């Protein structure tokens, strides 16, 4: 089973990911 | 509707005589025809050969008679290329 | 209450006859849904003649109505000052078409 | 499930917050001059 | 035609209200039998949605023979109430009662 | 006033128009004001970096969803008992009965159950717990990161790559070719090899030990010496228990053929050597172009030297290299037809031979991914004919193409509509002719009359490679002929047990019923062919519209003038063949789904006999089938197919709402909308709130757009809460 | 847009710091307050027969929020409903959290602000500061070492409250 | 304090909880959340309807719908809690008259 750490590991990543895609769709929108 | 890039050497292969120019052959443009007539007839019997050799195919076949037998499709561009030759006046 | 009203029967073609089911009283056609066998029955037709009787009477009034329009369009065709008489029309489609087709109904 | 919670806490704001948010900064957005 | 913008927006604004909440409420209907929740719905067992005043004149015109009628011996119809009328064991006419479903469907 | 930022024209437009045209056209950067060439192919690659991170996203999502709430554990335990969880269920609006009787999978909690594969997938591939789905979530994750930051970093001034580069073709294929195609088909053949293949025998082999446990036993000297069928040497037996130790050999490298004999899919090991050979072959094939060192081919070169001396295609291919390279819509109807192509060979090649371990003994994610490839499909190849109406109307420079293969099929395009138009009646005619014919007989008591022709040439094509089933003798089925004898020794003996044995769906069973989809199938074909194709070459102009090419690829009309001119676009003629692709996505679908189910029961002469005429197919299919999916609900209760059931509804509505926007057009809806502003600037209270925007009917477009959109998502909400809820509640 | 105060200003800074400060004595106070068994039938789980499916939880066992989460809850709850009647009907003399647009930023403080005791902006900001550093130091303290958030302060404050 | 106050009682006699004891705090709370709404709804129409001018004493100015989205929000909320204080405490209004029968 997936321990609730390892379920914020992905919240983390995700959240870097989710801060990437706002500086990439603001260079497009330029 | 911008300059579209050609790798260097490119040139112009268009052609509305009997035969193409003998550019058309890249690194084989000065191969005379009789040479590409002999090699095609030469590659098709060697490549024919090998290929039956090998037609029942097993688990271990000799390697060799498999790269020989690569040897029948390349005999085609081989005579289409002595039929450009000989029309060429090579 | 048992036997279901059929007037149309079909000819046998290309399978066709299949149509001509089992309605009873010794009968094969197709059911009808339109009402007329209550109809005549509530006229008191009780036969076959009567309803020749009316079907010749019908096709009387269908040839009396296309000569009719054919006469009165070629021959005797009204002018326009009778068509507008709204109170004259509507005095005899009230008393005459519809109350004296009540009354003759009623006998 | 492993951090049950989970699904009760992020399904309203995914659900209703996420898109009133996002209609109302749009709406915004698309009725501004400049 | 001098003031026909008041009457179609009046009659646009009727047909909006009406098809939300005649047909809104069979999708209500729809959504809650899906969801379990059959007590949540439009319905008998339900929440009832009664249609009152064709009841009651269902009911006039039952009462009607001798009394608002008084020399008529039986109803105009047995659709309002009254017997089973039955012929060749097949049910001529009899009472056609009113419910949420026939609520319903006439608002629709 | 600035949304379209990208647009003066909509940016200035008073109305609600502004908003639903702003929204539109935002991805057709060509049109957007002020575009170079440089910024549009540098705006399209970070896009597409952007393109790519969301697919890494939903995967992971997929992937994490499954190790969280999935029962993946459970599954891999008893893969045909155990029924696969998509992800748990959280919905405020139920009631108990629907928490309960979503409350299967043997978990606690409401849940989906997942109609992807991708249990299947996961587990034939290697992975076995939740924690290595849980691994390769995060790497997803860490990869989608990647390449959004790949997009950001490439439109940095000193990272924004020249037009040169875009347009340097050789580079790019000889790369796309042996890196992306081959390379990676070899490294997959390695995964197969080093993990997938030792953990279908019970050998776990993970980033912990994988360089201390070798995939062959003599390992890496076979293949340095030559003796490369030391790998195919003891195959995994008839006996094997996938997973397990039990009845498994040693062999990594084999050419068995056929099935799996417990897991009903294709050989790891086949599997493994395929890609080890696409790998090699598709690199071989990205040495072809040259790049930088003098060795290779010009594309230029082969394009203009192929012009046949006769004479008959003209100038040949003389100046196609440049519109090609110069257009991005020739380029985006090449890779959508290409595309499109492949995804109906993946809904065609995964029925038959599935690869997947347990799969095809679930028969709701057989029919499932069949009719998701195939719509996939479908769409796709609406597309490559849409953009290249759009290259013909923007692209294309009849100057530069002077006799090309392009201008003459712009020169005889009345000959190719014409012959489309007799083909598709022909077609037409006499399978819709048939048909009614059976139906007519069959209806009037006489089924011996009908029309039942046997599909002989499909018949002999199955027979050829093997199919014992018709007493053709030809090829593989005939014992003695060449063809057999050749490949004796290595497919033909598993082969020719999988082709003959009837419980598959290798090379199904046909009949008149088959014969008579196949020409319907055909016909829509030809018919959906004919619009695309007719939009596409009259694009640039007609008789009644000459000038077409300079409105554009999208406008309304031409006006009530020269006898009405409505739907004469191009794009109008995409508009009209979507309905024609889901016609001929539902003739085949229905089809493959039809024919499947009355084979998974055993009543295969149900689809037999009932297919031949039209009554068969409307009671015995569509009647037949959907009593469980409409009985989800009732006043009795409700069961877990209560939410098909629902969407099944949902599909209806939206269906019929396209309509609405389809038969009913603009002006009767300007004057509504006109009596409801007077309306509102005339009632007290509500004239306090003003609107920003006028309020205006949809456009013309728009609505054409907008009554498409409601029916196709109609027709696909319906289609898929048939087809999944109809296969769960029979189970065959 | 984000010339209102919002966005990484100076406004945004002490709003943010003002909500940290409460929420560490919120923390302290439920932790002190739960670890006296001061939150009534804390372990009691809620019925969805009276609450309905939000009280849902899909923890294995129960399958409902307890009582403490939903007391908790309300209380919070309680002062969301006084931040909204804040922000879009504020008090006459309250500083506001979204600025009229014409306003002059107040200066940005720098590394530290002016030492200044009183009830003064410059103590407000450096409590603020420091209040949010605690809020991300308790939580990154708590998830390394295992522990719950309110032991975590317990063990930290040197079990002064239980 | 007009909306307010008649907002609480739809929410209270159908609302999902109304067969529970619970029903007036969801219907009270129900019609805190569709007032939260509506006060958004009030106030992003404000920022895009109305240029920022010194006039405060109309309804259609900036200030002047700041102010009445104010007021609004406040009365909302008293209306709300004033309906939830006389249907508590009043059986009369708990059923629709229908404690007399
Ligand atoms: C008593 C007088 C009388 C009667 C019965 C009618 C009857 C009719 N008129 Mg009218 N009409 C009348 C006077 C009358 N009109 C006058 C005075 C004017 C001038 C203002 C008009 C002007 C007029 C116009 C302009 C039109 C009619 C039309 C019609 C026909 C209506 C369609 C319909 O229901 O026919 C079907 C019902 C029937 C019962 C068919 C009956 C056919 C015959 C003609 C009825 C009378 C037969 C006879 C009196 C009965 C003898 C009974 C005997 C056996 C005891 C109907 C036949 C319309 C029409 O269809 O024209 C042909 C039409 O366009 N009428
Ligand atoms: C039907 C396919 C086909 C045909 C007709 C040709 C034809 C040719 N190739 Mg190409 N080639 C092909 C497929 C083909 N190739 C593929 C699949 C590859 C990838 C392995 C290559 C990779 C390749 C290279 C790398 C080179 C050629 C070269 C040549 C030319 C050599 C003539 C020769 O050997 O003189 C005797 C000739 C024009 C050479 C050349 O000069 O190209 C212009 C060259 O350098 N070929
Ligand atoms: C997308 C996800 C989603 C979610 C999670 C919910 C959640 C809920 N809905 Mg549903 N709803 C949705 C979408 C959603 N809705 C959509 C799309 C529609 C339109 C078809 C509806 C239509 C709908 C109706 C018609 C009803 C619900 C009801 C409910 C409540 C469940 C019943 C209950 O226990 O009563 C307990 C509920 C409460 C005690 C009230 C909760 C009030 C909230 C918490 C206040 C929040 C303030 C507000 C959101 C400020 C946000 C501003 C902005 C940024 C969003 C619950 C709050 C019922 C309801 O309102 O219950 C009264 C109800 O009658 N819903
Ligand atoms: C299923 C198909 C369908 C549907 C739903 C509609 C719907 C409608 N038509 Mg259309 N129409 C249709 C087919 C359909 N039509 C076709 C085929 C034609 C071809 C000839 C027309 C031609 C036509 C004309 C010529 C006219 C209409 C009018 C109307 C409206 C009637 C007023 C009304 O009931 O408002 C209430 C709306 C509904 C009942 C729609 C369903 C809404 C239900 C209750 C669910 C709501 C869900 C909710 C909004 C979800 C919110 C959350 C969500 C956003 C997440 C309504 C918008 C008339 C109109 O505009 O006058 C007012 C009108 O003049 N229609
Ligand atoms: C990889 C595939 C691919 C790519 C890159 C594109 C890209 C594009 N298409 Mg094509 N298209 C595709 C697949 C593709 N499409 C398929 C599969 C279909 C069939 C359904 C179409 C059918 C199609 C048509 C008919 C049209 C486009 C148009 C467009 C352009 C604008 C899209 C837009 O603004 O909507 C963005 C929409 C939103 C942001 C809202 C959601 C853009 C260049 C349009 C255009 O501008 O042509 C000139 C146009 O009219 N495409
Ligand atoms: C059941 C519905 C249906 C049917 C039968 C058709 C039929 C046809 N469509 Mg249409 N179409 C439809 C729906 C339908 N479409 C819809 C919903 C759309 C989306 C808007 C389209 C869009 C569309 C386009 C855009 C195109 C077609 C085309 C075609 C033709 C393609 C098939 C063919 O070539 O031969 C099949 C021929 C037939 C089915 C004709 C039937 C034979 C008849 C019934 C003979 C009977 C005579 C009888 C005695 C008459 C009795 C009269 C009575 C008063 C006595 C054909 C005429 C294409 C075309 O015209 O190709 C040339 C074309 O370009 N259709
Ligand atoms: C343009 C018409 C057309 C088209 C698109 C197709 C298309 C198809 N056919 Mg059909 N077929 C046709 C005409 C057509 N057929 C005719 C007229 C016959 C004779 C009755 C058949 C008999 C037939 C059989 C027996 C089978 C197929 C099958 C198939 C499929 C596979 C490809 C194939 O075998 O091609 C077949 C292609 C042809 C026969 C070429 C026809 C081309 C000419 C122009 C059509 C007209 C010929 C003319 C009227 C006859 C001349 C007179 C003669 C009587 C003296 C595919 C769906 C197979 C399948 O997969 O079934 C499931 C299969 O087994 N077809
Ligand atoms: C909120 C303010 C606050 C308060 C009132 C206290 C008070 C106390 N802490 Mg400290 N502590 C604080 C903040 C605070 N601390 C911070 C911000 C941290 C970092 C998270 C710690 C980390 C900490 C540890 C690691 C320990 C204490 C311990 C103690 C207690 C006894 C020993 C002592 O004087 O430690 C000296 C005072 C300080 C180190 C900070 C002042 C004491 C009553 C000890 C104890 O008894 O734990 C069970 C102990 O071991 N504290
Ligand atoms: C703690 C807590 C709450 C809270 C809160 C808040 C506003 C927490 C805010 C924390 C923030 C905004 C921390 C910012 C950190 C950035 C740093 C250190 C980088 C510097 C370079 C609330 C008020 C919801 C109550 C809750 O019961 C407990
Ligand atoms: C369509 C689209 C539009 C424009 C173009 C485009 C950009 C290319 C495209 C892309 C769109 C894309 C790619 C969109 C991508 C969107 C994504 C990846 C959104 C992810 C959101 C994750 C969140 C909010 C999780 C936050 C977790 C938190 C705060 C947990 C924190 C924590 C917990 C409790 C535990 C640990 C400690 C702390 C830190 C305290
Ligand atoms: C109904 C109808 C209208 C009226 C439809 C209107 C005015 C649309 C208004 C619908 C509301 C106002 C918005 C629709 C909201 C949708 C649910 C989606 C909103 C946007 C999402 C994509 C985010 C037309 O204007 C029209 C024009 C030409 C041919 C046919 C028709 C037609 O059929």
């Amino acid at each position: 089973m997936i321990s609730d750490t390892q379920i914020f590991i992905a919240l983390i990543l995700a959240l870097v990911s989710l801060v990437l895609a706002i500086r990439l769709g603001r260079a497009l929108y330029q | 509707f911008s300059p579209v890039p050609s790798p260097e050497g490119t040139k112009e292969t268009y052609w509305e005589t009997k035969a193409p120019s003998s550019d058309v052959l890249g690194i084989g443009a000065g191969v005379s025809s009789g040479n590409f007539a002999a090699a095609s007839v030469f590659a098709a019997l060697v490549g024919g050969y090998c290929t039956g050799q090998v037609i029942p195919l097993t688990v271990e076949p000799n390697p060799l008679f498999l790269a020989g037998s690569f040897l029948l499709p390349y005999s085609w561009a081989l005579h289409v290329a002595a039929w450009i030759q000989k029309n060429n006046g090579k | 209450t048992a036997v279901k009203p059929s007037a149309q029967v079909v000819w046998p073609i290309v399978g066709q006859e299949v149509l001509n089911g089992d309605v009873g009283g010794g009968f094969q056609g197709v059911q009808v849904t339109s009402g007329f066998f209550q109809i005549w029955r509530s006229s008191g037709i009780t036969s076959e003649v009567e309803l020749y009787w009316c079907a010749l009477a019908g096709l009387i009034m269908s040839g009396l109505m296309i000569f009719a329009g054919w006469f009165h369009y070629h021959k005797a065709a009204p002018k326009l000052e009778w068509f507008q008489n709204a109170e004259s029309m509507l005095n005899h489609h009230l008393s005459g078409l519809l109350g004296l087709g009540c009354l003759s109904w009623a006998g | 499930m492993t951090a049950a919670y989970l699904p009760s806490i992020l399904v309203p704001i995914i659900g209703l917050i996420f898109p009133g948010l996002v209609m109302a900064f749009a709406f915004i957005y698309i009725e501004q001059d400049e | 035609i001098r003031h026909r913008d008041a009457i179609i927006s009046h009659l646009n604004w009727i047909c909006i209200f009406l098809g939300f909440h005649s047909f809104g409420l069979y999708i209500h209907n729809d959504t809650m039998r899906a969801l379990g929740r059959t007590q949540d719905m439009f319905s008998d067992t339900a929440i009832q949605l009664k249609p009152v005043f064709a009841q009651w004149v269902q009911s006039i015109h039952t009462l009607a023979p001798g009394n608002t009628t008084p020399n008529a011996l039986a109803t105009a119809s047995y659709a309002f109430g009254g017997d089973v009328v039955a012929v060749g064991n097949k049910v001529a006419m009899m009472p056609i009662s009113l419910g949420t479903a026939d609520f319903m469907v006439h608002h629709i | 006033t600035k949304f379209p930022k990208f647009s003066q024209a909509l940016a200035q437009d008073p109305a609600t128009r502004r908003i639903w045209y702003g929204l539109a056209t935002a991805h057709d950067l060509e049109s957007h004001d002020g575009m170079t060439e440089e910024n549009l192919y540098q705006k399209i690659f970070a896009s597409h970096f952007g393109h790519l991170a969301v697919i890494f996203l939903w995967t992971s999502g997929n992937l994490f969803h499954v190790a969280w709430q999935g029962n993946f554990e459970q599954w891999v335990l008893n893969p045909l008992k155990v029924k696969p969880i998509a992800h748990a269920i959280w919905d405020p609006h139920f009631g108990q009965p629907a928490v309960k009787a979503f409350t299967k999978g043997g978990v606690s909690y409401p849940v989906n159950i997942a109609t992807s594969g991708v249990y299947h997938w996961w587990y034939t591939i290697g992975m076995r717990s939740n924690t290595d789905l849980y691994a390769g979530s995060l790497f997803l994750l860490f990869l989608a990161g990647v390449f959004l930051f790949a997009g950001w970093l490439h439109l940095q001034p000193k990272f924004r790559p020249g037009l040169s580069w875009f347009k340097n073709n050789e580079s790019r294929l000889n790369h796309h070719l042996s890196g992306l195609f081959g390379f990676s088909s070899l490294a997959w053949s390695a995964h197969l090899i080093h993990v997938a293949i030792p953990e279908a025998r019970g050998q776990h082999v993970c980033w912990d030990n994988f360089t201390k446990v070798a995939p062959h036993p003599a390992g890496l000297q076979p293949f340095f010496t030559g003796n490369w069928g030391a790998y195919a040497a003891s195959p995994d037996t008839t006996n094997h228990i996938f997973g397990t130790s039990e009845g498994a050999g040693t062999a990594i490298l084999t050419f068995l053929g056929g099935f799996h004999p417990q897991t009903q899919a294709l050989w790891l090991t086949d599997i493994a050597h395929h890609h080890l050979a696409i790998g090699v072959v598709f690199i071989f094939a990205g040495h072809m172009y040259r790049t930088n060192w003098g060795i290779g081919h010009s594309l230029k070169e082969i394009l203009d030297a192929h012009r046949p001396p006769g004479g008959r295609l003209g100038a040949g291919h003389k100046g196609i290299f440049e519109t090609l390279t110069n257009s991005l819509h020739f380029q985006l109807g090449l890779a959508l037809a290409s595309l499109g192509v492949i995804t109906s060979l993946v809904a065609q090649h995964m029925y038959a031979l599935p690869s997947y371990a347990f799969i095809a003994k679930d028969y709701v994610t057989q029919s499932a991914l069949y009719t998701h490839h195939q719509y996939i499909a479908g769409f796709l190849m609406v597309g490559a004919f849409a953009h290249g109406a759009i290259f013909f109307v923007r692209d294309y420079d009849p100057e530069q193409n002077k006799n090309n293969v392009l201008a003459r099929i712009l020169d005889h395009k009345e000959a190719i509509i014409s012959h489309l138009s007799w083909v598709s009646l022909f077609l037409g005619f006499h399978t819709l002719g048939i048909y009614v014919h059976n139906d007519v007989v069959v209806a009037f008591g006489t089924p011996e009359k009908q029309i039942l022709v046997e599909p002989v040439f499909a018949q002999w094509i199955q027979a050829s490679s093997g199919k014992a089933l018709y007493g053709f003798d030809v090829l593989l089925s005939s014992t003695n002929s060449v063809a057999a004898n050749a490949s004796s020794n290595i497919w033909l003996p598993g082969w020719l047990e999988a082709i003959n044995s009837g419980k598959n769906s290798l090379f199904l069973p046909i009949g008149p019923g088959d014969f008579l989809i196949h020409h319907a199938i055909a016909l829509a074909l030809h018919t959906t062919t004919l619009i695309l194709v007719k939009g596409a070459l009259d694009a640039r102009g007609s008789k009644l519209m000459p000038d077409k090419k300079d409105f554009g690829y999208a406008f309304p009309c031409d006006g009530p003038g020269r006898g009405g001119t409505c739907d004469i676009s191009a794009w109008d003629a995409f508009y009209l063949s979507m309905f024609w692709m889901l016609n001929t996505i539902g003739w085949v679908t229905f089809y493959w789904h039809w024919k499947h189910i009355t084979i998974w029961q055993g009543n295969a002469g149900q689809f037999n006999e009932s297919s031949t005429y039209i009554m068969g197919w409307l009671r015995d299919y569509l009647w037949l089938n959907s009593s469980p999916l409409i009985n989800g609900y009732n006043p009795f209760g409700m069961n877990s197919l209560s939410v098909w059931s629902w969407m099944f509804l949902f599909g209806h509505l939206i269906w019929a709402t396209g309509f609405m926007f389809l038969i009913s057009w603009r002006g009767y809806w300007q004057e509504l909308i006109e009596t409801l502003v007077w309306a509102h600037e005339r009632t007290p209270l509500a004239n306090l709130v003003r609107w920003k925007d006028k309020p205006v009917a949809l456009s013309i477009v728009q609505a054409r757009l907008v009554g498409l959109i409601h029916f196709t998502a109609g027709y696909i909400f319906t289609y898929a809460a048939f087809v999944i809820a109809s296969t769960t509640g029979k189970f065959g | 847009f984000g010339g209102r105060g919002l966005g990484v200003t100076v406004n945004a800074e002490r709003w943010n710091g003002r909500h940290a400060m409460f929420g560490i004595f919120a923390m302290v106070m439920t932790s002190y307050m739960k670890g006296h068994g001061l939150i009534p039938d804390a372990d009691k789980v809620l019925d969805i027969a009276q609450w309905g499916p939000l009280a849902a939880v899909w923890d294995g066992a129960g399958n409902g929020i307890s009582n403490e989460r939903a007391i908790i809850l309300i209380a919070h709850v309680h002062v969301l409903v006084v931040s909204v009647i804040a922000a879009i009907a504020p008090f006459g003399f309250q500083d506001t959290l979204v600025k009229e647009k014409g306003y002059t930023p107040e200066s940005p403080a720098g590394l530290i602000p002016p030492f200044k005791t009183g009830l003064t902006a410059e103590a407000e900001l450096i409590n603020g500061r420091l209040a949010m550093l605690g809020v991300i130091s308790i939580v990154t303290a708590s998830l390394f070492t295992g522990t719950s958030v309110v032991d975590t302060i317990n063990l930290g404050m040197g079990k002064i409250l239980y | 304090l007009t909306h307010g106050y008649f907002l609480v009682g739809p929410f209270y006699k159908l609302g999902p909880l109304r067969n529970s004891d619970v029903a007036l705090l969801s219907g009270f709370f129900s019609a805190l959340g569709l007032i939260v709404i509506l006060v958004a709804c009030l106030t992003i129409y404000g920022v895009v309807s109305f240029e920022e001018t010194e006039a405060k004493d109309q309804l259609q100015t900036a200030k002047g719908w700041r102010q009445f989205t104010s007021g609004w929000l406040v009365g909302s909320v008293g209306g709300a809690s004033f309906a939830y204080i006389l249907i508590s405490n009043i059986p009369f209004l708990q059923t629709a008259g229908m404690s007399m029968l």
